[PDB]
């Protein structure tokens, strides 16, 4: 049949203070004792697999399946128990290539490797463990045993020693031919030139020869594929790529796997096609569940998909990377935490788009956002280019000044421009730096008791005035924030406030317009009205003037 | 040469750390080193039945691409050797010297076999860009720098080469840490150099090759907790002198704030003025003196790992405070004067630096940054040959405020 590999083998080991395998082979019935005694005599033909004594005393058991409409026997090795036992070896890949990280080349080959694992040896003293055994009719009789020669299919160790050997083979072959691109992917080989088609088809036959001297036979011109090439859930066409198409399901009554499988479909629509959204989509998922159980849309997921059907009714292409110019990243807020970008060489064609839509934390503002958007793409870029590309975002130099020299956190953009593309990114409020004069103080306090878990809310002022609201089931956090919330709700356009909850003010002076909390939420509503604010934080428990009486006041009921 | 024999700490494997990715200019920089260091024996490719992996990245430290390899993993599981079986002493007199010279010595470790046994622990990935190919794997044949069992193994050979020096200048300290030789006297600074130049010549014989030139140990003194004074002062001013008096008792004792309390008594106005009586006046005055001299009780245990946390304080500068029980302050300080994370990293360096000199250990670092910021940036800026530990933390909000 095939060629194995003259390459020498890579030295396999058993984890350490393990032997192999020992495990009993089940009885078989005669069908499938027969077609696997076909199937092995072959192998053995083959060089694949070797006939051994009863001295090996190792054992994996074999099954053979056959399919209702076929007549072709297969042959499985339940390979569980010696991969247990096989040591751990190198990840194959960090990642995969994203198209849109391929130099474009005049001429692109892909060559499959046939029978892969098969055309490699097997470290020799690893073999033995490798062992199974074809039983007899009613295992009245001993049965016949075998080992492997090469790399089993669904072994652990297949993988790497695979890839391994084909990196070692390639060498030579790209030291000689460094203006060639030799992309390794499983058993695939993806080459491309910039010589004219003659000279290319050429270089295939010099490296599928070469790959012939030692043991990997290739598919020939007549059966080496045509563009576009159909890769990964993607399109590779000579001077663009895209993803295959989608298909958006209508339906009646949505179930839960429907939605899953949609926003998988929206998620990687996303890469090339711009404002694809799944935000909506994504909230219907976030609970009980159960793959069959119908979860009606709502208004926003139903306009959300609208927009994207929209978004997907014309094809869209991206093209690929040109590595003597820079990257352009642009960035746009499309609202309720969503982002959205684009990365391009030349205005305005995509090499590709995505989005991001993570919160981080419970509360946050839209320019720690945009920071974040950046660090994800500029990651995204280093892996898929090399280097970080110039963005362009929407938030004024000025804005972005004020807000990082004043922040707490190390924070830095790498070179960036100001596009005005609204909405813009801006900050909704400030606090002051210094206590308003002419303004009223009110001195706020919140308690909570741990096994009623009733609380009570309020403040004092330095013009007199006082309040007090109760509150059930809530916490020393909630009461703290709900004392704050009170005091603006009271107050006039001017106002200083001192609190002694740390907690509260570190969420507030980091100046967040959005949160998951509805207080939070609530408070911000507030701080934007106001005209100036200046909050100020004391220690509790102190007997600090203003703070000791809400203290007194907010105590009584709760706690001593 | 015979190999010091390596064994990792009982029932811990080898490191299985991920290559963080590398910018083109990175990669084609450590793949010259790489092809270099190859031929010259240092490193060996190796196959998949390696599974360890060590990230690697590249620096300039000059105008020169020098490999930098993150051996942090490496060094916590083979502690026992590099810090039981092998310790290098610190000196305590290094601090007390007028100049500290630091001079690389990494060079050294290259002519040293590593224990066969050990090499594939070493083992190193230069990845390629979109996954083109699958990445370059190597392992070291030699002592690598970075990695705390070199200088651990070459401290025997250094004693020689370092011994008609030490011998001829006994006042003169030596202390080896890393891939670094920090070298203290207390001559005058021409002089300091001159004898400098001198154990250059004699490293040169055995083939070898955010600060100052030197550093100044005998002129690091303490940031003190410094309190405003003022004519006038607010009930604003007040509070805030009494919070930062409140958080600055927990590590100082004998602390004291109940008159300046008794001035806030009421629900007063925040602008409101309130003049001084006098035994608040006093009792000011008597924490001033506090806060200037050093803490009582609080000595360095060396059963123990050190921390430092940094505060942004705006306008370049960065307060620093190192301790192993939390307001249990062995140092603090303040670095000033580029974008965040570049000064950041110089503070990091200098911190880490002291911290070396002072104890002879590096301190995990509580960062105030975002994660993927820092990793993607820090090596743009970074200089050193080792890495201390960091963790990523928030600041806030006042604790910035108590210091500066
Ligand atoms: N299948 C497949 C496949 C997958 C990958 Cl990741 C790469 C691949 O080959 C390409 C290489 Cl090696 C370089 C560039 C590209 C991008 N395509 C072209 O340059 C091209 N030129 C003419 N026809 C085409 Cl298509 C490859 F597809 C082919
Ligand atoms: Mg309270």
């Amino acid at each position: 049949n095939s060629p194995i590999s003259p390459i020498e083998t890579v030295p396999v080991k058993l984890k350490p203070g393990m032997d192999g395998p020992k495990v009993k082979q089940w009885p078989l019935t005669e069908e499938k004792i027969k077609a696997l005694v076909e199937i092995c005599t072959e192998m053995e033909k083959e060089g694949k697999i070797s006939k051994i004594g009863p001295e090996n005393p190792y054992n994996t058991p074999v099954f053979a399946i056959k399919k209702k409409d076929s007549t072709k026997w297969r042959k499985l090795v339940d390979f569980r128990e010696l991969n247990k036992r096989t040591q751990d070896f190198w990840e194959v890949q960090l990642g995969i290539p994203h198209p849109a990280g391929l130099k474009k080349k005049k001429s692109v080959t892909v060559l499959d490797v046939g029978d892969a694992y098969f055309s490699v040896p097997l470290d020799e003293d690893f073999r033995k463990y490798t062992a199974f055994t074809i039983p007899s009719i009613n295992n009245e009789t001993p049965g016949i045993r075998y080992q492997y020669n090469v790399l089993p299919q669904g072994w652990k160790g297949s993988p790497a020693i695979f890839q391994s050997s084909m990196t070692k083979i390639l060498e030579p072959f790209r030291k000689q031919n460094p203006d060639i691109v030799i992309y390794q992917y499983m058993d695939d080989l993806y080459v491309g030139s910039d010589l004219e088609i003659g000279q290319h088809r050429t270089k295939i036959e010099e490296l599928r020869q070469h790959l012939l001297r030692w043991g990997l036979t290739t598919p020939d011109k007549k059966h080496q594929k045509e563009p576009p090439f159909l890769w990964m859930g993607y399109e590779l066409h000579p001077d663009k790529w895209t993803v295959q198409p989608i298909v958006l399901p209508e339906k009646d009554s949505w179930t839960v796997n429907d939605i899953q499988k949609l926003v998988g479909k929206l998620n990687w629509a996303s890469q090339i096609y711009p404002g694809i959204k799944v935000r909506q989509l994504c909230k219907l998922l976030r609970g009980t569940k159960a793959l069959t159980e119908v979860i009606p849309l709502t208004e926003e997921a139903e306009l959300e998909l609208a927009e994207n059907r929209e978004i997907l009714k014309e094809p869209v292409h991206g093209v690929y990377y040109d590595p003597s110019k820079d990257l352009i990243a642009e960035i746009q807020k499309q609202g309720q935490g969503q982002w959205t970008y684009q990365i391009y060489q030349e205005p305005f064609k995509n090499l590709k788009t995505g989005k991001y839509a993570r919160m981080r934390g419970a509360h946050t503002n839209d320019v720690k956002q945009l920071t974040e958007a950046v660090q994800k793409i500029t990651t995204e870029s280093i892996v898929i280019w090399g280097k970080t590309p110039k963005f362009k975002l929407p938030i004024q130099k000025e804005t972005w000044e004020t807000w990082w020299t004043e922040y707490w956190q190390a924070t830095w953009i790498p070179e960036w421009e100001f596009v005005n593309t609204p909405p813009l990114v801006k900050l909704w409020y400030q606090l002051e730096k210094e206590p308003i004069v002419g303004a009223e103080t009110f001195y706020v306090d919140g308690a909570a008791n741990r096994e009623t878990k009733l609380g009570k809310a309020g403040y004092v002022t330095n013009r007199g005035r006082q309040k007090v609201v109760t509150l059930t089931d809530t916490t020393n956090q909630k009461t703290e924030l709900q004392a704050i919330y009170l005091a603006l709700q009271d107050s006039g356009l001017e106002v200083n406030i001192v609190t002694d909850s740390q907690y509260a003010l570190g969420i507030i002076q980091a100046q967040p317009d959005q949160s998951e909390s509805e207080l939070v939420n609530q408070i911000i509503e507030q701080l934007i009205k106001k005209e100036k604010v200046y909050l100020a934080w004391v220690p509790a428990h102190k007997g600090i003037g203003g703070n000791e009486q809400v203290d007194k006041l907010v105590s009584a009921g709760i706690r001593k | 040469i015979e190999t010091v024999p390596v064994k990792l700490k009982p029932g811990m494997d080898g490191p299985k750390v991920k290559q963080w990715p590398l910018t083109e200019e990175k990669i084609k920089a450590l793949v010259e080193i790489c092809t270099e260091m190859e031929k010259e024996g240092k490193i060996s490719k190796i196959g998949p039945e390696n599974p360890y992996n060590t990230p690697v990245f590249a620096i300039k430290k000059s105008t020169k691409w020098r490999k930098l390899v993150d051996f942090r993993e490496l060094n916590k599981r083979t502690q026992d050797f590099w810090e039981v079986q092998l310790g290098i002493p610190h000196p305590a007199g290094l601090k007390k010297k007028k100049s500290v010279t630091v001079l690389d010595v990494g060079d050294a470790y290259f002519s040293v076999p590593l224990d066969e046994d050990f090499r594939k622990y070493t083992a190193f990935t230069i990845p390629s860009i979109n996954n083109e190919t699958p990445g370059i794997r190597y392992q070291y044949n030699v002592l690598p720098q970075g990695w705390k069992g070199s200088p651990a193994i070459f401290q025997s050979s250094m004693t020689k080469i370092l011994e008609p020096f030490r011998k001829q200048n006994p006042d003169i300290v030596i202390y080896q840490y890393m891939d670094d030789l920090y070298v203290g006297s207390d001559l005058e600074i021409g002089q300091h150099r001159t004898k400098i130049e001198e154990l250059r010549q004699h490293l040169l014989r055995w083939g070898l090759t955010w600060m100052g030139y030197e550093l100044h140990p005998d002129k690091w003194t303490v940031q003190p907790i410094v309190l405003p004074e003022k004519d006038s002062w607010t009930v604003n001013d007040i509070q805030k002198l009494v919070g930062k008096l409140n958080w600055a008792s927990q590590i100082y004792p004998g602390i004291k704030v109940r008159q300046l309390c008794k001035l806030l008594r009421g629900t007063k106005a925040l602008t409101e003025v309130i003049p001084l009586t006098e035994e608040a006046e006093l009792e000011l005055a008597e924490n001033r003196e506090i806060l200037k001299e050093p803490v009582h009780g609080v000595y360095y245990d060396p059963s123990k790992d050190l921390i430092a946390e940094i505060q942004k304080q705006g306008q370049g500068q960065w307060t620093y405070q190192i301790y192993q029980e939390p307001f249990k302050n062995l140092k603090t300080g303040k670095y000033a004067r580029t974008n965040d994370v570049k000064q950041l990293t110089e503070a990091v360096q200098k911190i880490t630096t002291e911290s070396i000199v002072i104890w002879g250990k590096t301190p995990k670092f509580k960062l105030p940054i975002q994660k993927e910021t820092w990793e993607t940036w820090w090596t743009e800026y970074w200089q050193a040959t080792w890495i201390p530990e960091w963790e990523f933390v928030n600041t806030p909000p006042l604790v910035k405020l108590w210091y500066q």
